[PDB]
């Protein structure tokens, strides 16, 4: 059975009291805080009970960086580049590499017809073509793998004055509202959508041949914005800009690392031990100061030791970041045993058969 | 054919030099810090240090485990009172 | 506690692996299957020509004259999709583990011998154990599926002596990697 | 698994008087457990939750607090124990308004990774690469102004409320359970 | 795995510069640590294969400062992700003596003060001056809470009156209870003798000491240091070390006329032998290059056990910053020449 | 690992119908959970 | 001490699969076909 | 204890990973690609 009475008050109490800072002064360096705390009458009070509320913002840095790898086309191979074109004397000719994913039905004086309306009255299934803005896309493509290469198809790469980057860790914000990479520039207005429909046709059929030139390829060429925030280049052939053919071996790393944050126990968030800013704990009565303390009194590493002295320390606490340095055993010390090299692993042909031979 | 090389490493931790006459951990306080012979005069003391080398410049940090205490009262409404001490040292003054 | 480790004096149990011992067999996830791609990417590509569609004022739309104005006429394009080579990765390090840290021990009586090569009469030479050859196939990845099991082939086997056993490669290493070793050893007085 | 979703709780008898009487708590009409933007600020340990119920359960459960706060002991901490399903997270997002150019992107309209993956299914991949536009940067020299919320997670527990003085466990029989003045009369109940 | 988490963490003496990348020359910016490259070949699998064993350069690395870090793992996720977030904190009260002094009615005034600088209050995984790269910080506000226990106005008038009398006052110490010195080692130093003037020693316990890197020490006194440039972990205020195979021996005088052990007690009469170097009177033991003397000392120093042989200690009374936990010692065979 | 242990258990109402293929009717039978299908782009690593 | 003793049959279902992944040509690729056969026009 | 199992009263309390109730994300390590190589080994040829 509990106690029977003798233990609380029934005229009324706080259960917690909240003070404001009478005094607050700031420096170059550090600012200065001052209180005046009162424990009322018949009222008794355990220090260890109190502490210091902060609030603020902050930022860290640019160099601040939690995840490794990158996120930005990873799965990508290190090598291969984007669809590009770029310029070349012999006085000045252009050169291109681009890939066309997407086959549609056939070509028209203007842009590639994708489907037809449903017919009418009179209404007999406009040809309804793609829509620059975003028609084509970058990830349609034939489903199966016994395609059957369609005669006509597009795809889409950008002007020659956007600078070459690889394709792994890549990105562009996008600018039309339903995904569709393309700096918008101004006419009168963000109106213009700055995009060129160019055509292109067999070489040796291009070239001469029974029949006028028939075009198979429609490009939609484009302009956006680019960047790299968390890669930088590994090997770069030439020291130069201005994207040349050679530039398309260019490759790229992602960097480090950075995990910043605010030290264990908030160590050095307060001044001790040194003379210059000492605190004050005093009664109001006078000016008569209770804390006089040393430049020695490493009360830092000691109140360390002494929290792990009590109890255990592998858990974290989230009341005031109380988290130890933790790190691997292994990094420190390697324990080589080796690998399992047994039976090999092998890659194989999406159908399964590498090449058939008609017989 | 080849040689050998042994190593160790002991880190998160420091190394402890008991002032017993055992080096044993009897009490919170030596019999010999409750010599007299240690307790009623002066002597110098001086030390030797030899380490492996390094290239960037270190530094040594040297603890003298002591006692540290401290007393506070409170006579009457609204007054503290504290009188702190260093076992071997100073503080404040002494008139 | 016998668990934690004393150099002096050796301080270390011979202790197997639960998990090899008894295996808990649940397959991977394999939903997602993975593409290896050329260097390049895009692996093979055909010759192309700029065309400048002609004016067109009848009956010329796909009409088009010879854009080499601007363009270099050995223009390269792949059209499709990429080409690219499938494998999975999972079930088959799950396969590789399995086969090496089980078959390797099984009872002697079940793996024939080797052809072409030497392999000495006496059975408990290391180049004996060295030289048989055992088929993967009895302990293939869909063994048992879904069934906390132990191999009674293996049973009678002691699986103390093994070569995941922590204690023996402690054991090993603290003397390290090598062939002609001193040692600077002591020893306790063991009798009650 | 859902007790993180409670919003706030109120008592009283006979329509007379807020259970915890006296002042005892910051706000004594109702109480309090999570809040939306809070301009006092009580919320502690980063997580939104009002720092007075803490305090309440951790009383009523390791009857610690009083004189601050700290790991509790191993033993005393159970299985079903609060402290071992308290889980405070935040993270910070892209502003849609201190930003100019937002865009709203479903997921039709999405592509990262274009032409190594399947589009909409796990599929042979297909596409041009391209770089993508889904993953908002929020690092280096270039990130956009952001907004930031926080939640808490716990589960595998109850709350509980006692009917104590000062919510401590002095003893199984509680006392005001005692209190004539309370335990000799009879009332109603409300609650919200 | 192994090229990632050793090699990009290596000595600066093995990093030369990228071809035709431009590369900033300040040796402390993050873009200079990134852009530096080291060769991969350099630690691949044919490395002491076959050893419980470290890297030779990793010796005097400082490894916490590292991206295997847990605990900082947990502590800036906390925060989030991003480059820009506010914050809503407790601090608690340090100061031994005022951390459980016993309060009592009265009215009073109370007053601290704390460091805006960015290197103390934030600690980098990778060490940049972030003075150069940034980082910023504000304080909006500060408010004081404090709790109380709902007595019974009797019994608290009771408990003050036999608290006052100044018979039964509160006494306090600190846990640690030491005076620390320190002092400098130049370049490539090797010998340190130090000093310290005839004076009492009345109540004296005993020595500890350890290693630091005068880089990574901020300075006392000052209330900020400009020539400060290091934001990783910080052992004087951390508790993490790891220069303690750095020392070699030690010896201790009194009026430069007696050694300390005095009469006959160890191996060597004359100091503390640590770590023995190759010498043939086998004195090391445990397969370590470290002196039974030194070895049993350490024992004893820390569980009076030695004089009964050896064992394990116990768990319980063992602690994470024991002498016992942290001690490996490590092996391996090497090509003769 | 992310697709499989988080993605295959998001709710209903964000995962679609097949096509061309069987399926039932009841919400709750076995085939009906299976069959269904989810984009695999929801919680990729690319996220959070 | 005192406990109760049952013992009896039980049938799972044709719903039951205790283990991820396929356990038939585990590494077969997704998509490959097989030795097949099949009709067509002219 | 809970923690551990019995057989006896078909005793074991069920539970769940920790990281699937929530994520974490840090990437990867991935600076050295890795390859694909010919059954031979260089493939290609031609005749001298
Ligand atoms: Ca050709």
């Amino acid at each position: 059975v509990a106690p029977t009475h003798d233990v609380t008050t029934d005229r009324s109490q706080r259960l917690t009291l909240r003070f404001i800072p009478v005094d607050r002064e700031d420096t170059a360096y550090s600012y200065k805080a001052r209180f005046t705390l009162a424990v009322g009458d018949n009222r008794v009070l355990d220090m260890a009970s109190t502490y210091f509320d902060i609030r603020g913002v902050l930022d860290r840095g640019p160099t601040f960086k939690p995840y490794s790898g990158t996120a930005y086309n990873a799965l990508a191979p290190k090598g291969a580049p984007n669809s590009c074109e770029w310029e070349q004397n012999e006085a000045k000719k252009t050169h291109v590499y681009a890939q066309a994913p997407l086959s549609g039905i056939k070509i028209t004086k203007e842009g590639l017809q994708i489907g037809t309306a449903d017919a009418t009255v009179a209404g007999a299934g406009k040809e309804i073509f793609a829509d620059k803005t975003f028609q084509p896309e970058p990830q349609v493509g034939e489903s199966q793998w016994n395609e059957a290469d369609a005669t006509a198809a597009g795809g889409r790469v950008l002007k020659k004055t956007t600078p070459m980057k690889p394709c792994y860790g890549s990105y562009a914000r996008p600018t039309n509202s339903n995904g569709g990479q393309g700096v918008m520039v101004e006419q009168n207005g963000k109106l213009e959508s700055q995009v060129e429909m160019q055509f292109f046709s067999t070489s040796t059929n291009a070239t001469n041949e029974v029949n006028n030139i028939q075009p198979t390829v429609v490009l939609y060429s484009e302009d956006v914005n680019m960047e790299t925030p968390d890669t930088h280049l590994s090997y770069k052939p030439k020291m130069g800009d201005k994207n040349a053919k050679v530039m398309l071996g260019q490759q790229a790393m992602p960097n480090r690392p950075n995990y910043i944050a605010f030290r264990d126990n908030f160590i050095g968030l307060m001044y001790y031990n040194s003379t210059g800013n000492m605190g004050v704990l005093a009664g109001q009565a006078s000016q008569l100061n209770a804390v006089v303390d040393l430049q020695d009194r490493n009360t830092e590493l000691s109140y360390q030791l002494l929290l792990d002295s009590i109890g255990d320390r592998t858990r974290y606490f989230s009341m005031w970041n109380q988290a130890v340095d933790s790190y691997d055993p292994d990094v420190r010390i390697i324990e080589n045993h080796g690998t399992e090299d047994e039976l090999p692993n092998y890659c194989f042909p999406l159908g399964g058969i590498g090449i058939t031979d008609t017989f | 054919d080849s040689i050998t090389q042994k190593k160790f490493l002991c880190d998160r931790t420091l190394w402890r030099i008991p002032f017993s006459s055992n080096f044993m951990s009897m009490g919170a306080l030596t019999d010999l810090g409750q010599n007299l012979l240690y307790a009623n005069s002066a002597h110098a003391l001086d030390m030797t240090f030899e380490v492996d080398p390094m290239d960037e410049p270190t530094l040594l940090y040297v603890l003298f485990e002591v006692f540290d205490v401290v007393r506070v009262h409170q006579p009457h409404r609204g007054v503290i009172e504290t009188v702190y001490l260093r076992t071997p040292f100073s503080a404040g003054n002494a008139t | 506690d016998r668990t934690r480790y004393f150099s002096m004096w050796n301080q270390a149990v011979d202790s197997y692996d639960p998990d090899v011992r008894i295996i808990e067999n649940h397959g991977t996830e394999d939903e997602l299957p993975n593409y290896c791609f050329p260097l390049g990417g895009i692996g093979i590509t055909d010759t192309f020509q700029a065309v400048k569609t002609t004016a067109a004022n009848g009956d010329q739309g796909n009409t088009t004259w010879q854009k080499d104005s601007t363009f270099a006429e050995r223009n390269e394009i792949g059209v499709g999709n990429n080409f690219a080579m499938e494998i999975n990765l999972n079930a088959n390090l799950w396969r590789n583990f399995l086969y090496s840290n089980i078959a390797l021990y099984l009872p002697d009586k079940l793996k024939y011998n080797p052809t072409n090569v030497e392999i000495s009469d006496n059975p408990n030479t290391y180049d004996y154990m060295n030289k048989r050859v055992v088929a993967p196939g009895l302990v293939d990845c869909y063994i048992n599926l879904g069934a906390r099991w132990s191999l009674e082939y293996m049973d009678n086997v002691n699986p103390f002596n093994h070569h995941r056993n922590a204690g023996l490669r402690y054991r090993s290493m603290l003397l390290g990697n090598g062939r002609y070793v001193p040692f600077h050893i002591q020893v306790p007085q063991k009798f009650f | 698994y859902l007790n993180h979703t409670f919003k706030k709780v109120a008592i009283t008898f006979d329509s007379s008087v807020s259970w915890p009487g006296n002042d005892r708590l910051l706000t004594p009409n109702e109480f309090e457990i999570k809040r939306s933007v809070d301009g006092e600020g009580y919320n502690v340990a980063q997580c939104n939750m009002t720092k007075d119920w803490f305090l309440v359960q951790m009383l009523a459960n390791y009857n610690i607090g009083y004189q601050g706060f700290y790991i509790p002991e191993s033993y005393k901490d159970r299985m079903y124990s609060f402290f071992r399903n308290f889980q405070p997270m935040s993270r910070q997002v892209v502003d849609d308004t201190k930003y100019k150019d937002y865009q709203q992107v479903g997921i039709i309209h999405q592509h990262n990774n274009s032409g190594f993956v399947g589009y909409l299914a796990p599929t042979m991949r297909e596409g041009q690469a391209y770089p993508a536009n889904v993953p908002y940067p929020l690092i280096g020299k270039t990130a956009v102004d952001s907004i930031t919320q926080k939640k808490f997670l716990c589960d595998r527990t109850l709350w509980r409320i006692p009917f104590s003085s000062n919510f401590m466990s002095m003893g199984a029989l509680t006392d005001l359970g005692q209190n004539l003045l309370y335990a000799n009369s009879a009332h109603a109940l409300d609650m919200t | 795995f192994l090229y990632s988490n050793i090699a990009l963490y290596l000595p600066d003496k093995l990093k030369y510069n990228p071809t035709n990348v431009e590369i900033s020359d300040n040796p402390n910016t993050y873009d200079y640590m990134n852009k530096r490259v080291v060769a991969p070949g350099l630690v691949d699998c044919y490395i002491n294969l076959g050893a419980r064993w470290s890297l030779e350069y990793m010796d005097n690395v400082n490894p916490f400062n590292h991206h295997r870090n847990a605990g900082l793992r947990y502590r800036s996720m906390l925060l989030g992700n991003g480059r820009y977030v506010p914050f809503h904190i407790q601090v608690p009260q340090k100061f031994f003596a005022i951390k459980n002094l016993l309060l009592l009615p009265g009215s009073y005034t109370y007053e601290w003060n704390f460091r805006k600088d960015v290197n103390m209050v934030l600690q980098s995984s990778l060490g940049n001056d972030l003075r150069v790269d940034g980082a910023s910080i504000k304080f909006d506000s500060i408010c004081l809470y404090a709790t109380f226990f709902p007595m019974a106005h009797n019994t608290a008038s009771t408990l003050e009156a036999m608290l006052r009398n100044d018979t039964n006052d509160q006494s306090f110490n600190d846990y640690l209870s030491a005076a620390n010195m320190l002092y400098p080692i130049p370049a490539n130093a090797t010998n340190v003798p130090i000093s310290i003037p005839s004076r009492n020693w009345a109540a004296f316990r005993g020595w500890a000491f350890t290693r630091l890197k005068t880089k990574e020490t901020p300075s006392l006194g000052s209330g900020y240091d400009p020539y400060y440039t290091y934001s990783g972990s910080i052992p004087y205020l951390d508790g993490t070390f790891y220069l303690n195979h750095t020392f070699k021996k030690v010896a201790i005088t009194f009026d430069s006329s007696v050694s300390w052990p005095g009469n006959d007690r160890l191996l060597t009469p004359n100091e503390f032998e640590i770590k023995r170097s190759v010498d043939g009177e086998g004195y090391n033991v445990a397969q370590c290059n470290m002196t039974k003397d030194w070895f049993l000392v350490q024992m004893l120093a820390n569980y009076n056990i030695g004089y009964q042989g050896f064992y394990i200690p116990e768990s319980y009374k063992d602690r994470m910053y024991s002498f016992f936990r942290n001690f490996q010692p490590m092996s391996r065979q090497v090509v003769d020449d």
